[PDB]
């Protein structure tokens, strides 16, 4: 109640308005998503919480495509995530029509990024409050990026977020360190499943449904695909192995 | 409505060689039968490693190219270095929506260090076409046989330098709206090298 | 600069009856001396017991009928699913037409159905709009050939029994659908002989109080 | 056209305006006031297309009448004329021009002198003792310059106008069936219901 | 911003802006209209103790909307001018499109809509003036007197008073004029109006301004002199009980 | 129809010595029938005189516009409008309307209130400024007018003799027209009196 | 197409032709030619089909609105002028309208206004519109008489139409007669030209004074 | 929030007039005086110049006296800034009227446009009103001399002598007493110069601390000739009255 | 408007009982100069529809971009639906048809003639036409530009009617398309030698053969040897 909590038509004494700070805090009590960068691709995984037997398995999906080769998953407030993506699409299509090429990940990042920054310089236009793990492959490699509430983004090589962040990040850095970057795309699927399974240990008063995807240069042939069938059964096997089972 | 109209040297090319592309042109503007320009710079940088040859109407090509220049500067700073194919689309878009006033025959040729040298040829009305080499203008039909037969990939710089000087010097002779200097542009990763040879030189050589 | 709009053939024929109405149309779609289709009708049942054909140039036709179908949909939505009458439909189709009098347009539209009394109605349009109801009405390429015959055998105007042909007359026939299809059948068969805008197939839509019924007769092919 | 004459006598403006519209063989309408009263000492007479006339007339009367009440006095012939011309000059640039060319016969009631104005459909403004529209003036300017000289009572104006109209109907091939005469002075607008030698 | 909450209901159902509007009216001058049945009289107060001004540079109380339509007001000067400009545009537009000299009621419908308009919807604030619009509709021997408010309501009324000393003049109209049987004479209608505004102005005939409108454009505003002779007469009727 | 020669018109300006002269016709026609011998084309703004030839509608519209511009300029500045300045404002108002209609040939004459020296300038519908201190002519018969003036004028003329040059130049130029008859006026302008003299001349 | 309307003691006589053609062969003897806006206004068809149709229902919306809202009988005087003013807006938009705006209100009596796409609005006793109009005008004019009975007025109207029918081939399928009164219009039947020709040619003796 | 950072003061007081408008009136009464005297052979305007010192240019006294027309001029009481915006619009309104009807604007007609905008300024936008009152000096050929006043309340009246700005009561009281209708320009000036003296308390009053203009019939016009006095002309008339103050 | 300067010539198609065949040359012509050899003009959209565009290459490039948006947007919202409610021929067809009608109606038409050929995974085989003139049709043979005139009658002996479709088969159909292409390179010199051929079976999905070359040659010139340029003194 200072006008640094009711308006963003000013600069704050903390260099940010309170409501943007609050967006960052609400990502963390949320749902877990990770992103694994590897030497030929990226892998995405997200924990989908099960609260009832009334939900249907994989007919609600959280990982949504932009283009055909960039995969987007996000954690945090559901409505804000729809709106971010809808925008993400309009940029992506405009790029494909106008330059006659699929869009680069550092390019795509600058376009969403500038739009998250816009909604954070007006006194009555809502901030975003999702952290988006996104990425894909283009004509000079694979890239993993993570976008925050505040409009903050950098390239990542491993990324983690959510309730189970602490655990997740621990396993994830160990494995990334051990590996040249993450080893094969294939190996990374199983690994990814272990992190999500391990993070689920931080919330056993609910169930999960493991959901993975990938986007890999020679291991999806440039496309983003959902991870399913055998490839999903195998990652499950590996996961229940280490975390006892 | 433009009163009078303008024309360029109409035998333009981009040739692939050992380490990139060498881009070659004749230059001459005439306004009717008045020789508006002996020499011209129609050897146009649209980015630091991606140049083009402009042909067609002087007023129109220059007006387009400036717009392409603005998009590809902004494009570099934000979204990373262009490609030959990226430049080519921007040129095309501007021609197609305004093909009601525009006459632009464009070769955009640029060097990338993971595609090697690239030639994209955008005729009148505007459509992107990828080819491993190009000849354009209206004098190109007449050298189609030469060009196809002596076109060879990975030819020595000395040999390509002769080949372009010769290719044009023959074209310029038999065609009539061609004339003025032959200027050439070597694009490799070491940078951009500029060649100019005057009339008295090339005819002879 | 370009006008892509020209005209293409096809022939329709609408007859209003006591208790029924027909809208009959050929299946041949042509542009010049080529066959575009042998089976494609320009007549559609647009619903609420309203049948429609906007005969002439195809490009204009397809678009007017897409426009009329959405408009029918929204009426229903906003007005408690109310029946679209032949009177309502008619007015609407004019507003669409006059909306595009500014641009070239080229259909002779004819709508048939039933009004809420249970009485046939056939309404004819110009490509700019205006309508009025007629007792029999030929439209399309062979309109001009079909109508002189149609006036004698349906309307009994210019048709007189022997004795004086002027005091002795043949009266207007009390309509019944079965005899009317014989009349339609005869018209269309005489038309294939004279016109290359008619043939392939004849589709008769009959609109009754038992619903909309489709009747099918073959026409000339090689 | 529509034959429209004017003559300014020493106290008044007498304006003569056709009484008929003739369609081939017969007069289709023959009760034609081709003039509209703006105000009780502003009259404007008209020639041009039939449709422009009434559409302009009604638009213009309404504007002037709005000015009369807002400012709480009757607008001068001078005030109306400058207004009339300025609207006509704009219309020419636009898709549809008002194609009426006019004669405004007024009493300047504030300084006590009659004034007659010819304003064209483009905007060509002139003050005149007498004037005419079209081919009329070739024949009738020849009678008015010769037989008339200023400072002649009102009745002499009536007889001159009839002689002008007779010569027009005889020698020029247009057909307009005489004139219906109206007089604008301080007593207002009066109809001369004779045209027999007046 | 300013496109919202100028005007909203209370939970008590009063409107702020309308409630403070009616207060400008009580404070301002006094206008009254009494109808005959072949005349309408409009009497007006204009109240100034400062004597260093003329009537011919101080605006009139009765303004012409048309020769046969008149408007009287009580309230702010500023606001009333806005309303007057619309009514003249509406008179001339009606005459143009329907080709009928104006009906007085339609004109009330236009002035009243504007008044409703700035209250219901934001981006403008409401008016603080109430009006009397009166006149004769063509082909009528029957007088018309209307009242329109900042609310934007209107209704037709046999005599009506607004402004300072509404109570006093009200009582007088209740006990000396009837809806049933009004003055039938022009003279008696004049006498009554003077009687009513004299009790309240607290001056002679030099601060009451009477204007009488007889049918279809026949308007004569009696002068200070003419009113005084009735003012004399009135002091005589009152000295039968004194 | 005609684009400006419905009613025609001609205008002549001379420089004298402390003095300038501007003269014009007084014709109004409807095509070739001359209708009136009176219609003034010369108006002035402060002390700078503006004659405008052309179509009558276009003289009227410009005259009202130049009133509007001079008055607000006059009001802000507490100072009148100056020949030198006036030339530029005319150019700038005319170039905006080269895309609009206009079929005019204005001529400006004056004596500066800021160096005491004679000033004339000429304009076409194109808006080519004609910088001159000898004579400048405009109108339908401008070609002929240039020949008459080039021969007849002699430098450094006082109002009476200046008067004789202009009056005769205009009369004999006009005699080979009919679109320059119906009376004509000469104004001989000093910065302290203006003499207006009607001439007697042809008509059809 | 030839349509006429004349003002007389009993109200208004409106008489019209009907004819639709495929060639010169009469395809139908039928088609409207009075557009009944509401029972108090008629507008007669002699313009473009679509133009007349569109603006005259739209005119029906302005009449209905004026009476519903303002609780006042709308004039013929108001009906024509609403129409003329819109017409001038759609002028040089491709408009073709020739209509006569007919009504008989309490406040004006029988009133006939001629309204065209030029936007002209004229009041008159007598207006004939068409292209057989000059000939139709002849018959009417030489037998014109304001003080006339409704029945005899109908016979004069119908002979006038016939006259125009015989010479001009854009009329003459059938005649529809209507007499427009205060309280609304009364239809006077549909008369066949065949039967009507032989009676008149013998009966009238105008252009037939020695039978031809 | 910022929908409650609205001042909400361009709405009515219960006092029958807007907050901001009433408060603004005070502002006028704390800035320079204008006095308007309408005479039977002129109109005399006097205004006392607010700050006069050597650091100022003292030879300028058009700082509040502007002529809007050839025969209309105004006097300002209020602040320079507030004034300028209405001056410019009145000037144009003069030119629109001139152009449409071929005649000069009547004094009340001109007054009425200015007053409808002053009201407007609070009626549309919520913005603040002016801080200026004018006393208008003009001639029209339909009523003789007219001398009017308008205030940011949009109420206007005509008067035969009025004062606005500071010390309205004192000056008005004296004016009503000495007023006559057989006064001449010179009799008015003398009168004006007495009144001004009695409201200013000094050792002496100087000619450069005044701004003066009169609009008289003249002897170069049957119209009215507007004479704008400058310090040195103020000095002369001070001798002529023999009223040193 | 939009006028020839770069042209593609001829797209042919016909239906057989279990599927459809479509074949079209690979051509960017510059009048009678065969400037670009390789230019795509069959776009597979999804995995059960192929768009064949004839006419101006500049404009085809405009449809190409719209299609690139149609593949992304039908995967948008639901990448769970790809053959159920994404990318049917009937949906591709109506998407194209809306741009076509809109561009012509404002009197600056796109200059193409289009066949969207497909086999519905949810229905029956799909063969429907749209051109710049706005003429639209379905028929068991559809062909664009020059092909409309000549190729189409040869296709039409196989199927021209609803009854003939069950009597047509892969072998008959495939021979007929090649026979048709052979006729086009033979009587028209614009249409290229190098072509691509796609057979779309409902059960076996989309099969796209790239780089077929017109074969079963005609070496007609050896008959007319009389000399043509050796001129004797």
């Amino acid at each position: 109640g200072t006008g640094y909590d009711l308006s963003n038509s000013v600069f704050s004494p903390d260099g940010r308005n309170f409501q943007v700070e609050y967006a960052v805090k609400a990502v963390e009590n949320g749902t877990t998503s990770i992103g694994i960068k590897c030497n030929d691709g990226v892998v995405f995984a997200v924990e989908k919480l099960i609260t009832s037997k009334l939900l249907v398995p994989q007919k609600n999906v959280k990982i949504q495509v932009v283009d055909r080769h960039i995969g987007c998953v996000y954690s945090g407030l559901i409505p804000d995530g729809r709106h971010l993506v809808n925008r993400g699409r309009e940029e992506a299509a405009s790029f494909k029509k106008l330059y006659k090429t699929p869009i680069p990940i550092p390019a795509f990042a600058d376009r969403l990024g500038q739009y998250v920054q816009a909604h954070t310089l007006y006194n009555s236009v809502r901030p975003f409050g999702v952290s988006t793990i996104f990425g894909g492959v283009d004509k000079n490699g694979a890239h993993l990026y993570m976008l925050e509430p505040s409009g903050s983004y950098w390239g990542y090589k491993g990324a983690a977020t959510g309730k189970g962040r602490q655990s997740a990040k621990a396993e994830l850095e160990k494995l990334v360190d051990h590996h040249p970057e993450g080893l094969s795309a294939r190996e990374a699927v199983k690994q990814a499943a272990k992190i999500i399974y391990l993070a689920h240990e931080d919330n056993k008063e609910k169930d999960f449904e493991l959901e993975i995807s990938w986007c890999s240069l020679s291991e999806t042939n440039g496309l983003h695909k959902f991870v399913k069938g055998d490839l999903l059964q195998e990652a499950i096997d590996f996961a229940q192995k280490e975390i006892n089972g | 409505l433009k009163k009078g109209e303008v024309s360029l040297g109409t035998s333009i090319m981009a040739v692939t060689f050992k380490d990139g592309v060498i881009l070659g042109a004749d230059s001459r503007t005439t306004t009717g039968a008045y020789i508006a320009n002996r020499v011209t710079d129609k050897l146009t940088r649209v980015h630091d490693k991606i140049w083009c040859c402009r042909s067609g109407s002087a007023a129109d090509t220059q007006a387009i190219a400036d717009i392409v220049q603005y998009h590809l500067e902004l494009y570099t700073s934000q979204y990373g270095t262009p490609s030959t194919e990226t430049a080519a689309s921007v040129f095309k878009e501007l021609c197609y929506e305004n093909k009601d006033n525009l006459t632009a025959g464009i070769i955009v040729a640029g060097y990338d260090d993971k595609n090697k040298g690239e030639v994209y040829t955008i005729p009148l009305g505007g459509s992107v076409h990828k080819l491993p080499y190009a000849i354009a203008g209206s004098g190109s039909t007449f050298i189609y046989g030469y060009c196809d037969k002596n076109f060879r990939e990975n030819m020595s710089k000395e040999e390509t330098v002769d080949f372009i000087k010769h290719s044009l010097s023959q074209a310029i002779k038999w065609d009539g709206s061609s004339g003025g200097v032959i200027r050439m542009v070597v694009l490799t990763a070491a940078g951009v090298e500029r060649l100019i040879f005057y009339p008295d030189e090339y005819e002879q050589l | 600069q370009f006008n892509p709009y020209g005209d293409n053939g096809g022939t329709i024929l609408g007859i209003a009856g006591e208790d029924f109405a027909v809208l009959a149309g050929d299946t041949r779609n042509i542009t010049d001396y080529s066959i575009n289709s042998r089976y494609e009708p320009k007549v559609f049942d647009c619903g609420d017991n309203i049948v429609m054909s906007a005969n002439g140039f195809a490009a204009d036709g397809d678009a007017l009928v897409k426009r009329f179908k959405n408009s029918v949909k929204w009426y229903h939505f906003d007005h408690n699913d109310k029946k679209l009458s032949i009177n309502s439909a008619a007015r609407n189709i004019q507003h669409l037409l006059y909306g595009k009098r500014f641009f070239p347009y080229y259909v002779h539209t004819i709508i048939a159905g039933l009004d809420e009394d249970g009485k046939g109605a056939v309404y004819s349009f110009d490509p700019v709009g205006s309508y009025e109801r007629e007792q029999c009405r030929a439209g399309g390429a062979a309109a001009s050939l079909i109508m002189p015959f149609l006036d004698n055998q349906v309307n009994f105007k210019n048709q007189y029994e022997p004795g004086t042909n002027g005091k002795v007359k043949k009266p207007l026939k009390y309509l019944s659908v079965e005899e009317v299809i014989k009349l339609v059948r005869d018209s269309f068969t005489s038309a294939t002989e004279r016109h290359i805008q008619v043939g392939d197939g004849l589709e008769i839509l009959i609109v009754t109080k038992d619903g909309v019924r489709k009747e099918f007769y073959e026409l000339k092919r090689d | 056209m529509d034959i429209i004459l004017g003559i300014r006598v020493q106290d008044s403006v007498i304006l003569a305006s056709s009484k008929a519209v003739t369609r081939g063989i017969s007069v289709l309408k023959d009760s034609d006031d081709k003039t509209r009263q703006l105000s009780p000492h502003t009259l404007m007479s008209f020639a041009g297309e039939a449709g422009d006339t009434v559409q302009f007339a009604e638009y213009i009367q309404a504007n002037i009448q709005l000015y009369s009440i807002r400012e709480d006095y009757e607008l001068s012939p001078q005030a109306v004329s400058s207004f009339v011309r300025q609207e006509l000059a704009k219309s020419i640039r636009s898709r549809r021009p008002y194609q009426v060319n006019v004669l405004i016969g007024g009493y300047d009631k504030k300084k006590n002198k009659p004034e007659l104005y010819q304003i064209d459909y483009l905007g060509t403004k002139v003050e005149l003792p007498y004037g005419a529209h079209g081919y009329s003036g070739f024949y009738t300017f020849s009678l008015l310059d010769h037989h008339y000289r200023p400072d002649m009572t009102t009745e002499e104006g009536l007889d001159l106008l009839k002689l002008c109209v007779q010569e027009l109907e005889k020698r020029m091939p247009m057909d307009f069936k005489g004139v219906i005469v109206k007089i604008v002075d301080k007593d207002g607008i009066r109809q001369v219901d004779d045209f027999q030698a007046q | 911003g300013y496109d919202r909450a100028l005007s909203i209901f209370s939970p008590d159902g009063h409107i702020f802006q309308v409630e403070y509007a009616l207060e400008a009216v009580k404070r301002g001058t006094c206008a009254v209209g009494v109808k005959g049945k072949n005349c309408v009289v409009l009497g007006c107060e204009r109240r100034s103790t400062l004597k260093l001004q003329d009537t011919r540079i101080t605006p009139s109380k009765v303004s012409k909307i048309d020769s046969h339509v008149v408007l009287s007001f009580s309230g702010l000067n500023a606001d009333s001018r806005i309303l007057i400009e619309k009514a003249r545009v509406e008179a001339q537009s009606h005459r143009l499109t329907l080709e009928d000299p104006v009906t007085v009621e339609y004109l009330t419908r236009y002035v009243a809509g504007v008044q409703q308009r700035y209250t219901q919807s934001g981006g403008v604030r409401p008016f603080g003036v109430s009006t009397l619009i009166a006149g004769f509709d063509p082909r009528d021997d029957e007088p018309k007197l209307y009242q329109t408010e900042p609310s934007g309501i209107y209704s037709s009324w046999s005599a009506q008073t607004i402004g300072r000393n509404s109570k006093t003049v009200r009582e007088f109209l209740e006990k000396n004029y009837d809806r049933k049987e009004p003055p039938a004479t022009v003279e008696e209608c004049v006498k009554l109006t003077v009687r009513s505004l004299l009790e309240v102005v607290q001056t002679g005939a030099k601060n009451i301004e009477i204007t009488v409108v007889k049918p279809d454009s026949d308007i004569v505003a009696l002068s200070s002199e003419e009113i005084n002779q009735y003012v004399t007469q009135i002091e005589q009727e009152k000295q039968e009980q004194q | 129809s005609d684009p400006s020669s419905i009613n025609g018109g001609i205008v002549v300006a001379m420089t004298g010595k402390d003095c300038v002269a501007i003269a014009c016709d007084l014709r109004l026609g409807s095509q070739s029938l001359g209708v009136s011998n009176k219609f003034e084309k010369i108006f002035h703004y402060g002390h700078v005189f503006l004659g405008i030839t052309g179509l009558a509608t276009d003289v009227t519209t410009l005259n009202e516009m130049f009133r509007y511009k001079t008055n607000l300029y006059k009001l802000k500045e507490e100072r009148a409008i100056e020949p030198e300045t006036f030339t530029q404002l005319v150019s700038s108002s005319l170039y905006e309307r080269r895309f609009g209609p206009y079929f005019v040939g204005p001529v400006v004459a004056g004596i500066n209130s800021k160096s005491g020296k004679p000033f004339i300038a000429g304009f076409d519908l194109i808006g080519c400024i004609d910088e001159a201190k000898d004579f400048i002519v405009s109108g339908t018969a401008s070609d002929q007018l240039f020949g008459m003036c080039e021969s007849l004028y002699e430098p450094n003329l006082e109002p009476e003799d200046l008067f004789e040059t202009i009056s005769q130049a205009l009369l004999n130029a006009a005699d080979r027209d009919a679109l320059s008859g119906w009376g004509a006026v000469v104004y001989i302008i000093k910065k302290d009196e203006v003499v207006k003299r009607y001439l007697k001349m042809r008509q059809d | 197409t030839t349509t006429l309307a004349f003002r007389f003691q009993g109200g208004i006589i409106v008489a019209v032709d009907s004819r639709a053609t495929a060639g010169n062969w009469v395809a139908s003897q039928t088609v409207k030619r009075v557009i009944e806006i509401n029972p108090f206004l008629l507008g007669t068809m002699a313009g473009g089909a679509a133009d007349c149709q569109f603006w005259e229902t739209w005119l029906g919306s302005q009449c209905r609105l004026h009476e519903l809202r303002e609780k006042e009988r709308i004039s013929v005087a108001a009906a024509s002028k609403i129409l003329s003013n819109l017409v001038y807006q759609y002028k040089g938009a491709g408009l073709s309208m020739g209509t006569m705006i007919c009504g008989y209100t309490r406040k004006e009596g029988p009133t006939i206004y001629y309204v065209d796409s030029d936007g002209t609005r004229l009041k008159g006793d007598i207006f004939c519109v068409g292209s057989g109009q000059t000939f139709a005008y002849g018959v009417l004019d030489s037998n014109y008489k304001w003080d006339l009975s409704v029945e005899d007025a109908l016979y004069l109207g119908k002979r006038s139409i016939l006259a125009a029918a015989h010479r001009d081939a854009y009329s003459g399928g059938s005649v529809n007669l209507y007499h427009v009164t205060e309280d609304g219009w009364i239809y006077h039947g549909n008369h066949d030209v065949g039967e009507l020709f032989w009676k008149v040619k013998e009966e009238e003796g105008s252009f037939n004074n020695v039978i031809g | 929030g910022s929908r409650r950072y609205d001042s909400r003061t361009t709405i009515f007081s219960p006092e029958g007039r807007l907050y901001q408008v009433e408060y603004a009136l005070e502002s006028i009464s704390h800035a320079g005086t204008a006095i308007g005297i309408m005479a039977s052979d002129g109109i005399v305007l006097a205004a006392e110049r607010k700050v006069t010192s050597t650091l100022l240019e003292q030879d300028t006294s058009t700082e509040k006296l502007y002529k809007l027309n050839d025969k209309i001029a105004v006097a300002v009481a209020g602040l320079t800034a507030d004034a300028e915006i209405l001056i410019n619009t009145a000037r144009i309104h003069a030119q629109n009227y001139l152009k449409t009807y071929n005649e000069d604007i009547p004094v009340e007609i001109l007054v009425r446009r200015l007053s409808d905008i002053k009201q407007g300024y609070t009626q549309h936008g919520g913005l603040r009103p002016f801080g200026v009152s004018f006393i208008y000096a003009g001639y029209d050929d339909r009523y003789g001399y007219q001398l009017y006043t308008s205030n940011p309340s949009g109420n206007y009246t005509g008067w035969k002598a009025i004062s606005v700005g500071a010390n309205t009561s004192a000056a008005q009281t004296l004016l009503q007493m000495d007023y006559k209708d057989d006064m001449k320009v010179d009799d008015a000036i003398e009168l004006a110069l007495k009144t001004l003296s009695k409201t200013t308390d000094s050792s002496a009053l100087t000619y450069d601390r005044l701004e003066f203009a009169t609009i008289r019939k003249g002897a170069n016009d049957g119209e009215v000739y507007q004479k704008i006095f400058k310090p040195q002309e103020i000095k002369d008339i001070l001798v002529k009255t023999g009223i040193t103050k | 408007t939009q006028q020839p300067i770069v042209t593609g010539t001829s797209v042919i198609s016909m239906k057989y009982d279990n599927g459809v065949i479509i074949a079209a040359d690979n051509l960017g012509s510059y009048g009678s100069l065969l400037r670009f050899n390789g230019v795509e003009r069959l776009i597979p959209v999804g995995d059960n529809t192929v768009v064949g565009i004839s006419g101006d290459i500049s404009d085809m490039q405009h449809i190409e971009r719209l299609l690139k948006d149609l593949v992304t947007e039908n995967a948008y919202d639901n990448p769970l639906a790809d053959a159920e409610e994404a990318l049917e021929p009937s949906y591709i067809f109506e998407y194209l048809a809306t741009v076509m009608y809109q561009r012509r109606s404002k009197m600056n038409p796109l200059w193409n003639a289009i066949i969207v050929a497909g086999v519905q995974s949810n229905g029956d085989q799909f063969l429907r036409y749209v051109n710049l003139l706005g003429v639209t049709y379905s028929s068991p043979t559809l062909a664009t530009g020059f092909g409309a005139h000549m190729a189409n009658p040869l296709l039409r002996k196989v199927v021209d009617r609803e009854s003939d479709i069950p009597k047509t088969t892969v072998q008959v159909a495939e021979e007929a398309i090649v026979n048709a292409m052979r006729v086009l390179y033979y009587r028209d010199a614009r249409s290229s030698r190098n072509f691509s051929l796609a057979i779309i079976d409902k059960n076996t999905g989309l099969t796209f053969k790239k780089n077929l070359q017109v074969e079963n040659m005609k070496w007609d010139f050896a008959k007319d040897i009389k000399g043509y340029g050796t001129q004797k003194i």
